[PDB]
RNA sequence: CCGCCCGUCGCUAGUACCGAUUGAAUGGCUUAGUGAGGCCUCAGGAUCUGCUUAGAGAAGGGGGCAACUCCAUCUCAGAGCGGAGAAUUUGGACAAACUUGGUCAUUUAGAGGAACUAAAAGUCGUAACAAGGUUUCCGUAGGUGAACCUGCGGAAGGAUCAU
RNA sequence: ACCCACUCGGCACCUUACGAGAAAUCAAAGUCUUUGGGUUCUGGGGGGAGUAUGGUCGCAAGGCUGAAACUUAAAGGAAUU
RNA sequence: GUCGAUUUUCCAACGGGGCCUUUCCUUCUGGCUAACCUUGAGUCCUUGUGGCUCUUGGCGAACCAGGACUUUUACUUUGAAAAAAUUAGAGUGUUCAAAGCAGGCGUAUUGCUCGAAUAUAUUAGCAUGGAAUAAUAGAAUAGGACG
RNA sequence: AUCUGGUUGAUCCUGCCAGUAGUCAUAUGCUUGUCUCAAAGAUUAAGCCAUGCAUGUCUAAGUAUAAGCAAUUUAUACAGUGAAACUGCGAAUGGCUCAUUAAAUCAGUUAUCGUUUAUUUGAUAGUUCCUUUACUACAUGGUAUAACUGUGGUAAUUCUAGAGCUAAUACAUGCUUAAAAUCUCGACCCUUUGGAAGAGAUGUAUUUAUUAGAUAAAAAAUCAAUGUCUUCGGACUCUUUGAUGAUUCAUAAUAACUUUUCGAAUCGCAUGGCCUUGUGCUGGCGAUGGUUCAUUCAAAUUUCUGCCCUAUCAACUUUCGAUGGUAGGAUAGUGGCCUACCAUGGUUUCAACGGGUAACGGGGAAUAAGGGUUCGAUUCCGGAGAGGGAGCCUGAGAAACGGCUACCA
RNA sequence: GUAACUAUGACUCUCUUAAGGUAGCCAAAUGCCUCGUCAUCUAAUUAGUGACGCGCAUGAAUGGAUUAACGAGAUUCCCAC
């Protein structure tokens, strides 16, 4: 989502480890790496019939997702291929028998494989510390206009 | 914490010893081995406390390095050695061949056994994959691995072991209408069989076991440990079998007598 | 270090602690089985109040509950075999209403007076 | 020493983290040894349980496999000549992982040519399997132009600085061709 | 009601503030500049070295012509590396500590200045409580030994629940 | 149209009273130990003190926010003689 | 209804599943269908719609493990793992008690034997049943639904 | 589940002061006969410390000529017991304190398909010579020194200098392989249904590329690589594979690669078996050691949610990483952890950030209607520190302090 | 001149003609004594600064008190030199 640039950074956007015999005989000639990220996902058809990297894709990179499956609205979408959803919960206090509101923005990687704007329900699954902040790989997506 | 510890306070000891809370404030820091820390029985409680041969922790020694005590039909003199689950410490002197299997409660009890049942062991199948030179092996709950399986052993069954020899003989898989030993939820110690069990995606796996009074109790599989089929089990249950008698009837039990 | 020893208190000082008709029944009920000091009735009245916590905590809740049944019968019959309740009064509702005297008339000062050789309690 | 910690490093609100624990020695980082190209040297590094950490310095004569071919011989680096980190390595002429450099290219002529086909920059049995090969395959016009050349592209694979060893990946298809414009686009 | 009670002033003995002093001290962080030390690294090469069968004069240079009945036999031109290897030093990052100002926090000195409370009530009046002898009070403005006084607007908690 | 009688909706009210409040008293100050319709603001003995300090606004006068040390067994509300 | 320990109707109260009244848990491909909606010879048989050696055509609901889409939360039920010590509390004459987790009973010569329970941990996470209270969207330029 | 005294001439209130009870709260004052039990330099000064001690270790099973004691009825190489020293392992546990620390530690609960792990417990290693007719393997070197013997020095320290020795599971090297198959390279003749003499390589580990690691479902014409069976019209039939929700996973195969890791030049006790009497060949229980994979004790990060008082702290972070991307470096590994090159992000009235804490968190503690309030330095768990910062070696494990180095006091 | 008390803000009289220097400020470029006294700056300061004020003989457009910026103005101290 850069975007209309698979061939944009210094180094080559390759597949690690897959291989284009160019020697070879096949009539497209582009071979996509595609995983199933479980847990009953269905790994979205943009990925598969894609022409991106994205090594931290849950579906085209090398991140397994095992942990816990959070949900949130989507906030800020203004960085690249990183979002950051509310996890909007009630407190509840022991002592006045009564809740209050608790923010807690997470900042998540979404694919290519989705486009999200802001106020989308997404479904987030825990990966491996992918920098700093996110640690969640987004997985679904619900855009209810 | 600088490197790992080796010293356990008396009072972070597991309960299912019963260590008296008086009378020193260590406890034995059972050596690596065979079962994990806290759900083990070291050698040092099995003959001091619960058989009561030994007074102290230094006449343990002096029944140990007199190579008595065998685990796995093996030496083992090493007073703080994790026997667990499963585990026929045979003293050779008396002719005793104990199975330490659980008290319904949920603790070790003394279970004597005779020599033809003391000669296997039912291993927990843990993971099964191909190691180098592409040769599949099994692993147990003891850390015991056998290469060359049988090819229907999947995960979650048991396997009876040799232990002479310490070969796979016999394997029971784990589906519904077999018999369960349960090993440490709360629902320690009992002894049911399964009706049916759940597929939650890297979330825990649970299954609902009926014992002998139409009883239903869920548990994990990772504590739920598949000991044979409805009848005939593959070893000797201790006197209660599992049942798990509620406050009012176990107390009506030993008024009774 | 080892772990903490267990103690536990087994008197309790009155709320007030200046009263006639308080001042007047103590004596009276430390008179009458020769006592020592007031902190014998104070920890029999202690002992009570621990008893009718524990009647009141097992009667509140439901009825033929594994809960009220157990600790109930185990309390009566604890008290029915110490002769503070006698045969006909195991119903967890004549223990509430269990006077201190009744506990008092059962030390062995009193049952050494009351089964003759003894002249006198003191 | 150089810590990898993240408890440092002013936390994502902002705030700036108090400074506890004095830099404990498991989040160790080390000194980048910088590899650069001709007369071989190597210093082995203790690491987390003895495991041993070979880092080159000065390495010669890296392992570059011919994927297509299916093949990898023991060749000479000439130089880097592209880099897509820094290029001030390229200058250096020092050795990292996705550095594209040129080797001798003449162990591949003298296999190409021996089992293959005839002379690329252009008994019996050894016949029969020239005449069973027949015409197995040819190169799409740009690895031809490298070997007549002298040296051809490849990209380093190993990490030269932990292996000790600088070896992988001669340079084939569409990644040839892009490293080609982004060769060219400089220098 | 010979009840009550308000301020100035004076005596006392407490607390707080303003205060020139480039106040002072402690602490944190931080600018710019020196920067011990180990560690990584470019070198360096005291010494100690093994085969060097490497030409070596040496005439029991092995129980004596004898490529001695050749010795770690006389003695080095070498030589390679098989090498080990100290000080030394080349840059790197880690970084104490030093100086230098900065900024914030806490603690705290200060000649003087303007207060406030208390304490016997000592001086001066008698402001308030009655229509307290000018009804009281609020906001604001000015004046004055002190209470206070006066203007304007407001309020009854007014001494009028009335034409 | 003004006026008269009955009628509503809203208004500024007023006169008699079972509930409330320490009482004076009241259309809400009732529906409150038989304690919960929604919601904002404010107070915790009397002084010190609406004072000092620090910000903030203002041409200034001042306004907003606003302490503590220390002191004291009462100060105060309503009604009765 | 009986030998001061316990079950039957005449006969209720409480809390429930099936079944349709337009009511539908979305339902498939195999495995499994025990099965009669049926009969392959029928008939062991006091006159019997008394009873099965067993099986054409299809039941599915005994029965998954694969399909594979589910407009989302709070709330409450139950369960899971919740260290021990502490707390509540079961048992036991440490001479009593605070304690302790011991002890108990026989030939007390070779002995045998009950214990070291249970309960709360009302937050968050995990499964589980309910769907009353509270919010969210769904068909409005139909880009709506089903075959 | 309780109140009572105090404003008044008296009264009803608002209200505070005082009384009252308790405190695994502390101090202190008088008094103090017995039994059980038992905290105790935490607040102030994580301020300073004299001194003595708190971490060393041996079996039958590493090294022995102690110039030690054995000393007699196993000894001519050693062999008992038992110093010193080398070697191994430990010294990272424990104990102590609470200064720092306020999304930090911590609790409960998650994840390693993101990693390391001495030791323990399981498995696990015919492939190393290198061209094949007498090159160590019935056994290599000092390319080494301790302890010991002597010759010393400083006033001094757990100072060690020069010389004479001597061992190791220390330190260096360094061979003993069976069978079969698979691959490559070629000593072979005939225009074919076209096929081989031999030589080498193929253990494990490293590193990189390449391939395999399968799949909801029945028939069909056709051209070619057409190789056997042609039962000479034409038939070929059966063609294999584990685990997870999920992986580039386990695992295997091709090409290689490496200053080529490992494979037992080790020790104790019995001393048996067959005769070809070599004074052979074969052989048990053990002990260490050893490579990889499991296991165990661990570790390191790690998901979610929850911390006391302040607005007289409303904006904070971004040259000097602040948020994300690409690539690299580094790490045991994930990661702005660090570097380079890009984009301008990220937190916040649901209280960010700043300040305070006489704040280490928790399990818990005191009080007791219910609801709570206050506390928890302190017998267990976790975190931190060893006068203050920083650095680092040794090791599986430390940024160790009863280890070292530097600076400040 | 008297007066709480120990230095006096209440009384009383007579006014230099008309009024008695108010708000302010100062040993000031205006203070004789004077090198005033107290603090501060220095080891030491007839200097400097900040206060004190019965001010020989300060003072309100003969303007008084402040005052940013400006000054080849007069003066003091500090760092660099």
């Amino acid at each position: 989502s850069t975007e209309l640039t698979v061939q944009s950074e210094r180094a080559f956007q390759k597949q690690p480890h897959i291989f284009n015999n160019p020697k070879v005989k096949t009539s497209k000639r582009t071979k996509r790496w595609y995983k199933n990220a479980g847990l009953g996902f269905k790994t979205p058809k943009t990925a598969i019939e894609g022409s991106y990297i994205d090594k931290k894709c849950p579906f085209t990179g090398l991140v397994s997702i095992r942990g816990k499956i959070l949900t949130g609205t989507v906030v800020s979408t203004k960085m690249h291929r990183t979002i950051v959803i509310r996890r909007a919960y009630l407190h509840y206090i022991p002592k006045y028998n009564r809740y209050e509101k608790r923010h807690k923005n997470v900042p998540v990687h979404v694919s290519p494989a989705f486009r999200v704007q802001v106020g989308d329900i997404v479904t987030v699954g825990q990966c491996r510390p992918i920098s700093k902040t996110v640690r969640f790989n987004v997985v679904k997506v619900s855009a209810a206009t | 914490a600088r490197g790992p510890k080796k010293h356990l306070k008396r009072l972070a000891a597991p309960h299912h010893w019963l260590l008296d809370k008086l009378s020193g404030c260590y406890a034995p820091r059972p050596s690596a081995g065979p079962h994990k820390l806290r759900e083990s029985l070291p050698l040092i409680v099995f003959l001091r406390n619960r058989l009561k041969y030994a007074l102290n922790g230094r006449e343990v020694k002096a029944i140990l390095m007199q190579r008595h005590v065998k685990v796995d039909g093996k030496v083992r003199t090493d007073t703080t050695y994790p026997a667990g689950f499963m585990d026929v410490i045979t003293l050779d002197a008396t002719n005793e061949n104990f199975r330490l299997v659980y008290d319904v409660k949920g603790r070790f009890a003394v279970h004597r056994i005779t020599d033809e049942e003391a000669s296997y062991k039912l291993g927990k199948v843990k993971k099964v994959q191909l190691g180098k030179k592409g040769v599949p092996y099994v692993v147990t709950h003891d850390g015991r691995t056998i290469r060359y399986p049988d090819p229907n052993i999947k995960v979650n069954d048991t396997v009876k072991i040799d232990l002479a020899s310490g070969k796979i003989t016999d394997f029971i898989k784990f589906d519904a209408g077999k018999l369960v030993y349960v090993t440490g939820g709360r629902n320690l110690g009992r002894i049911g069989t399964i009706v049916h069990k759940e597929r939650h995606d890297g979330g825990f796996d649970l299954v609902h076991i009926k014992d002998s009074l139409d009883n239903t109790f869920v548990t994990r599989l990772n504590n739920v440990f598949v000991i044979g089929e409805q009848g005939k089990p593959y070893i000797s249950l201790p006197k209660g079998k599992g049942i798990k008698l509620s406050i009012a009837e176990e107390r009506d039990r030993r008024r009774a007598q | 270090p080892r772990a903490p020893r267990t103690y536990s208190k087994t008197y309790s000082t009155p709320k007030r602690p200046y009263e006639s008709s308080r001042l007047d029944a103590e004596l009276k009920l430390a008179g009458e089985f020769g006592l020592k000091n007031k902190r014998e009735i104070y920890r029999i009245s202690f002992q009570l109040s621990k008893i009718r916590r524990a009647a009141r905590d097992l009667l509140t809740r439901d009825e033929k509950d594994p809960k009220r049944l157990f600790e109930g019968n185990a309390l009566i019959r604890r008290l029915v075999r110490v002769g503070v309740l006698s045969e006909d009064k195991k119903k967890l509702d004549y223990v509430l209403a269990l006077k201190v005297e009744d506990f008092l008339e059962r030390r062995l000062q009193t049952q050494v007076y009351k089964l003759g050789l003894a002249k006198s309690v003191h | 020493g150089i810590s990898r910690d993240s408890r440092h490093k002013r936390s994502a609100t902002g705030a700036k983290r108090a400074q506890f624990r004095k830099k404990r020695k498991f989040e160790l980082g080390r000194q980048p040894a910088n590899t650069k190209i001709g007369a071989k040297r190597i210093h082995s590094v203790r690491t987390r349980g003895g495991n041993k950490k070979y880092r080159a310095l000065r390495i010669e004569t890296g392992n570059f496999s011919w994927a297509s071919e299916g093949i990898s011989k023991k060749t000479r680096i000439a130089g880097v000549v592209y880099h897509p980190s820094n290029n001030e390595l390229v200058r250096t002429n020092t050795l990292t992982k996705a550095a594209i450099v040129q080797i001798d290219a003449t162990p591949f002529r003298q296999w190409f040519e021996a089992h293959y086909g005839q002379t690329l920059g252009k008994s019996k049995n050894a016949e029969r399997k020239w005449a069973a090969r027949a015409a197995s395959a040819k190169i799409e016009s740009s690895v031809e132009s490298q070997f007549s050349a002298g040296r051809l592209y490849a990209c380093i694979s190993s990490r030269p600085g932990q292996s000790g060893r600088c070896d992988g990946y001669i340079l084939e298809g569409e990644e040839l061709a892009f490293y080609l414009r982004r060769l060219t686009a400089k220098k």
